[PDB]
């Protein structure tokens, strides 16, 4: 529970930074 | 389409009289494709709901409560409380539902047409084998003289085959873990596995 | 202004079974009337009973006289003179509170109040409408403006002084209270008050501890409440001076459960006329039942059904059908045995309630990081 | 002044006297401990309950056949302790996760 | 190790908090990152050795 | 996200009005038949003395 | 004054439709899947707004290669008579100008227009049926969808079978997902709306869902089989399943779909002999459209056949019309199931006499065959002693050291193991 939850939980928040930036990147470029 | 469904109709009545179960539900299923699903133009049979009564108890007589159920939702709701070719059929399934087994007992003589003992009779042996596996699973012991009374053998002898016929034996006086290491070492090593080899 | 609840939750709004329509009560509010003219309380009664009596308007005369007397002073000081901010016109507007408020009805005073607010700048006048408005609430059954208010005195407000709304917890003592709100924090700011009333507009003291014990035993059954409660100093004082809640609340504390349910059956009776009566008097008598209970079940491993009637006051067969409508709920952890007369606790051990609250805590998480790892990423 | 006084001293000493006797045993019938300390069945065991009720002696009354029952609770349950409250953190975590993916 | 990871889970909920009023301008998430390894290494090992103990060391 | 447009995504009627529209939630024993509690102690005890 | 503001919302319409067509044409770029979705998300929100003058300026800006498929909208079209191309004869992406006939259809959807929509739809789907382009995949299932909710009003859903199977067929040939979801969800509804539920769950037990769908889809999936296996008497599957969905369900939207789904749980739930929790009786968005099931807990829970019989009598219709009328009559007769339930769960050991006279079953040996059959399923474990007549309840074990808890942890952290391997593999890193 404890560490396996703790890096789902990271692994995620890694995504969803990623997926701002990947779209921020796309925004600054339309 | 009235002559061939009701050359099926016959057939299947006439299963009933020639009493032969593996033929009936053929003509059991292509009358139904030719009973009430998309044929909308041949007038309403009188023999409709008398066999689908037939066909529900004779699902029931095999354990196929399932296919029952969805058979009861193919016929329109105005029906299974107010026509008795199908209000005996539900009658005695919800009995049958509720554990009220010797409500079916009291209730086997209320059939709507002497087209319905000849599975009556094999739903009658239906009710006593699931009755038996019932207390078979739900008692540890149980006692010569009371397992007579209620396994509906009322020969003693037939009570006797039937026990032989089940492993479920008499009884002396007439009364009837580790740690596995292997697939949780699997499921550790897989958890290493998905912890190693990069994503 | 109106204290006394106007006996409206009582008169008239307590009918049948506990009787209380013509009584003692209704010369208590006529005579809370006869001064004080009113025709608010006679809303529900215009409709179900003492709806035109002579006095209706053999009184209407010159309770109207006296009203535009005064309603025309008010005016005639407002227009005639130009008083500013905190002014003669908040004197019409807490007048029209003991007029058309105790006249006619609320809302024209809302108005006025709440132009009042625009035009006045301090705190009093506005905590003067909270209270008000929420014993209006009390009386109408407004909650939403109630709730407004307590949020503007709270959150905004209440930069300056402080001390007022402590004792406003009573529309919270109200709001969820057959939820949460009959205690917990309605508890913790009585016990926080307890100490320094300085409300005696809102009620007398002595109600006001016999209040505060009723939501005490109910929020803290045995969390140490004998430190705050038990053990508390103007607490006792008033229990000293009260000595059915304070035997009710030490039948408890000392596990006098035979007498505990007689006090419990008086609190109940004489707790189904309040503005507390209608909503969770149920839930706290039910409640206080689990919970006297449950403390019996505490140190306690299996009990005969015989000494669980003899100790806990009576009633085997009683005690089988409570405790059964109880653990059919799920709470009280025990397993009970039919001839054999034993009732087994199986309260888990702090190692499997841990367990049990890990499959549920994580649960909820998996399902919301499950969720969200579902929308994001696609 | 001096009623409640003693009166809580005699309670207490009631305590002391419960706490030095029965740490030799730990399965002992309510009459051997009545009449070792001298009280009735009722009043002693009424304040065994109080006892175990305010924490102050661990153990379980099991008055179905009427015997007191004594053991400890294991402190091994820290761990489980800072389980669940760092669940719900990384519960409040991911809401902050959620108010980012809003932002998306 | 599970109390760190308390206190670093702490540090990583005030620290996402102030990530959302932050546009692109010791991270609580790292510490912690490598607190779950350590703690994925050792307890998976003593799991596994405990379990092959059990089974190896066997008295047949 | 689909509405479920396929299911008739179900009108209230016309918001007419509930029953208390009260944030006193309650429970499922809250619903039940009682009778007071000091009749009840009394009336199950005068078969054994009060 | 209405006409300023009707063109100021046309033009922001009409701003955000040319997004969108640029997003397709961008998505067509860059040979990807996905970045479609993103056009297709907010179809909703911009189908709100659907005026005639601004679908007439798309399809005179983006269908400037007039040809007979923009001439067969005209004629049922409305063109304004007083009134933009993002410029040259490039042939048109079949993406774009399959989302511009969606757009168009969907129009004439939402006027209440059936007959027209249905010749239009099908004309779009006879087209789509000649291409093979992924990117014209996940723009296909939407399309598919919307059609179906054309054919849907005007009551003609069984010709549109082998339309659904052929096409679901070719998705699954295709490995196709979004297309795949779609048709799948939208052949079951086909299968339970003409009551074809041994049709239903046949199909569903040979098909196998494609996880990466999307939420919704999945949910309705859920639903579906999760009615198929209630009304096939799989009663707790059934409940995880509406669990699950609803966990899936939106929580703003779908106040229909999460209604019948609260519904049907409700049944399961009872008819298994779980209570449903009351808060979800209290929503406002649920509480009265709930009110006839509302009442149908009440004496479910109360258990009268007196107060039974008058709710079954007063909310038959209700019963029926969410076609639980059966489900109704099962609950009817599991009531008493679910009253030896709470019984059981109450009292550790309970004589058959006690059970009748608590259940008003007024004998003790129908007492015995009820509580056989109730406990023949997993309801209530117990070990029945007749030597004495004990119901003696298996002893609650500690879960712990039992490897129960080991179990569901391995189970929990295979979760957690495959959502950080997914979540470490949806990454996707751009090229520059």
């Amino acid at each position: 529970y404890l560490a396996s939850l703790i890096r789902s939980v990271v692994a995620l928040h890694n995504l969803i930074n990623n997926k701002i930036a990947n779209r921020d990147a796309e925004k600054k470029e339309g | 389409l009235i002559l061939a469904r009701d050359i099926l109709e016959i057939g299947a009545q006439w299963s009933i009289l020639r009493k032969d179960i593996p033929s009936f539900e053929r003509y059991m299923a292509q009358l139904k494709c030719y009973y009430f699903d998309y044929k909308e133009q041949l007038p309403e049979s009188a023999y409709m709901h008398q066999l689908l009564g037939l066909n529900l108890l004779f699902l029931l007589s095999q354990n196929r409560v399932a296919e029952f159920h969805t058979e009861l939702e193919r016929l329109p709701a105005k029906d299974i409380q107010t026509n008795v070719y199908i209000k005996h059929p539900v009658s005695l399934e919800q009995y049958l539902m509720e554990g009220s087994y010797n409500k079916v007992f009291l209730a086997k003589g209320n059939i709507p047409a002497e087209s319905y003992t000849f599975f009556i009779d094999i739903l009658l042996d239906t009710i006593r084998d699931e009755i038996a596996g019932c207390i078979e699973k739900a008692y540890e012991k149980i006692l010569f003289t009371e397992a007579t009374r209620i396994l509906f053998f009322n020969t003693p002898k037939k009570m006797t085959d039937y026990a032989k016929k089940r492993g479920w034996v008499l009884g002396p006086n007439n009364y009837y873990t580790t740690i596995p290491s292997t697939e949780l070492a699997k499921q550790v090593i897989e958890y290493a596995r998905q912890l190693e080899m990069i994503v | 202004p109106k204290n006394p609840d106007l006996r409206i939750a009582q008169l008239r709004f307590l009918l049948s079974l506990p009787e209380h329509r013509g009584d003692a009560a209704v010369r208590d509010e006529l005579m809370a009337a006869v001064r004080d003219n009113n025709m608010a309380p006679y809303y529900e009664a215009l409709c179900k009973s003492l709806d035109w009596q002579i006095d209706v308007d053999l009184l209407n005369k010159m309770k109207k006289a006296n009203e535009d007397e005064l309603k025309r002073l008010d005016e005639e000081l407002e227009d005639a003179e130009k008083n500013l901010g905190e002014s003669e016109i908040r004197d019409a507007m807490m007048a029209k509170a003991e007029y058309l408020c105790r006249i006619g009805d609320k809302e024209g005073a809302l108005t006025a109040f709440r132009k009042t607010y625009d035009k006045t700048v301090a705190l009093g006048h506005r905590l003067d409408i909270v209270f008000y408005l929420l014993r209006i609430g009390l009386f109408y059954m407004d909650n939403d403006l109630i709730t407004r208010n307590t949020e503007k005195a709270k959150s905004l407000i209440e930069e300056g002084g402080d001390w007022d709304r402590r004792n406003r917890l009573k529309v919270y003592q109200g709001l969820y209270c057959v939820a949460i709100r009959d205690f917990k924090q309605a508890a913790e700011l009585f016990l926080d008050t307890v100490s320094t009333f300085t409300s005696y507009e809102l009620m007398d003291y002595k109600t006001f501890v016999t209040y505060t014990v009723y939501v005490s035993m109910i929020a803290l059954e045995r969390p140490d409440l004998r430190e705050k409660v038990i053990k508390g100093a103007e607490i006792l004082e008033v229990l000293h001076s009260l000595p059915a809640v304070r035997q009710y609340l030490f039948s408890l504390y000392e596990c006098r459960y035979s007498v505990f349910f007689q006090s419990l059956a008086v609190v109940e009776q004489e707790m189904k006329k309040d503005w507390l009566f209608a909503p969770h008097y149920r839930y706290y008598v039910r409640e206080m039942r689990i919970h006297a209970y449950s403390q019996l079940l505490e140190s306690y491993r299996s009990l005969t059904l015989g000494y669980m009637a003899e100790a806990f006051g009576v009633g085997v067969e009683f005690i089988d059908q409570e405790l059964s409508r109880f653990i059919a709920a799920g709470r009280l952890h025990c397993k009970i045995d039919k001839v054999n007369e034993i009732v087994e606790t199986n309260r888990p051990d702090s190692k499997n309630w841990q367990y049990q609250e890990t499959i549920k805590k994580g649960d909820l998480l998996l399902n919301r990081v499950q969720k969200l790892s579902r929308v994001i990423n696609m | 002044i001096i009623s409640t006084h003693l009166a809580k001293l005699y309670d207490n000493l009631l305590e002391q006297n419960l706490i030095r006797v029965i740490e030799p045993f730990s399965r002992v019938q309510i009459e051997h401990i009545s009449s070792l300390i001298k009280l009735s069945k009722a009043d002693v065991e009424r304040k065994l309950s109080q006892m175990i009720l305010d924490k102050k002696f661990h153990g379980i009354l099991d008055q179905g056949e009427g015997v007191l029952i004594i053991f400890d609770e294991p402190p091994v349950d820290k761990t489980y302790e800072a389980a669940l409250e760092t669940i719900q953190n990384m519960s409040k975590v991911v809401d902050s996760l959620y108010n980012k993916a809003k932002k998306l | 190790v599970v109390k760190e990871m308390l206190e670093l889970a702490k540090n990583y909920n005030k620290a996402v908090e102030e990530e959302d009023k932050m546009t692109p301008e010791q991270d609580p998430k790292r510490h912690l990152e490598e607190h779950v390894d350590v703690l994925m290494t050792s307890n998976i090992v003593q799991c596994l050795a405990a379990m092959l103990d059990t089974v190896v060391f066997k008295l047949i | 996200d689909d509405e479920f447009e396929e299911f008739p995504a179900e009108d209230w009627a016309g918001l007419d009005e509930d029953e208390d529209a009260h944030v006193w939630e309650d429970n499922w024993d809250d619903d039940n038949v009682e009778d007071d509690f000091s009749n009840q102690l009394r009336a199950e005890l005068e078969k054994h003395g009060y | 004054a209405a006409e300023h503001s009707q063109r100021e919302l046309d033009t922001v319409t009409l701003e955000d439709i040319k997004e969108h067509v640029k997003q397709l044409e961008k998505a067509v770029s860059g040979k990807e899947p996905r970045f479609v979705l993103r056009a297709l998300r907010m179809l909703p929100s911009t189908s709100r707004r659907l005026n005639h003058y601004v679908l007439y300026k798309a399809v005179q800006g983006f269908f400037t290669s007039n040809n007979a498929t923009r001439d067969f909208l005209l004629p049922f079209l409305e063109e304004p008579m007083d009134t933009f191309r993002p410029a040259a004869s490039t042939p048109l992406l079949p993406e774009v100008e399959a989302y511009l006939q969606l757009l168009v259809v969907i129009f004439m959807m939402n006027s209440k227009r059936y007959k027209e929509a249905q010749k239009i739809s099908d004309d779009l789907m006879q087209k789509i049926s000649t291409q093979n382009r992924r990117a014209l995949d996940l723009v296909a299932a939407k399309c598919y969808y919307y059609h179906a909710r054309v054919y849907e009003f005007l009551d003609k859903l069984d010709v549109v079978r082998s339309f659904l199977h052929a096409r679901l067929r070719t998705a699954t040939l295709r490995h196709d997902a979004d297309g795949q979801a779609t048709l799948l969800n939208l052949l079951l509804r086909n299968y339970l709306h003409y009551s074809l539920y041994d049709q239903a769950e046949k199909l569903v037990s040979k098909s196998v869902f494609p996880e990466q769908a999307n939420n919704n889809e999945w949910a309705r999936y859920l639903y579906y089989t999760g009615r198929i296996k209630a009304i096939q008497l799989e009663y707790s599957e059934a409940r995880r399943t509406m669990t699950n969905a609803l966990r899936k369900a939106p929580q703003h939207t779908a106040v229909g779909f999460k209604q019948t789904v609260h519904k049907l749980l409700i049944v399961v739930e009872l008819l298994l002999g779980e209570i449903p929790d009351r808060l979800q009786f209290r929503q406002p968005s649920l509480k009265r459209s709930l009110m006839p099931y509302f009442l149908l807990t009440q004496a479910v829970r109360t258990g009268n056949l007196a107060k039974f019989n008058q709710v079954l009598d007063q909310f038959g219709e209700k019963f029926q019309a969410d076609g639980t009328y059966t489900l109704i009559i099962r609950l009817r007769h599991n009531v008493i199931k679910t009253g030896v339930r709470m019984i059981s769960l109450s009292y550790s050991r309970i004589s058959l006499a006690d059970i009748a006279q608590k259940l008003q079953l007024d004998s003790p040996e129908d007492a015995e065959f009820i509580v056989a059959k109730a406990i023949r399923d997993g309801v209530i474990e117990a070990s029945i002693n007749h030597e004495k007549g004990y119901v003696q309840s298996k002893e609650m074990i500690d879960i712990y050291s039992t490897r129960e808890p080991q179990l569901a942890f391995h189970q929990r952290i295979s979760f957690c193991l495959d959502i950080h391997n997914m979540s470490v593999k949806a990454m996707r890193f751009p090229p520059k």
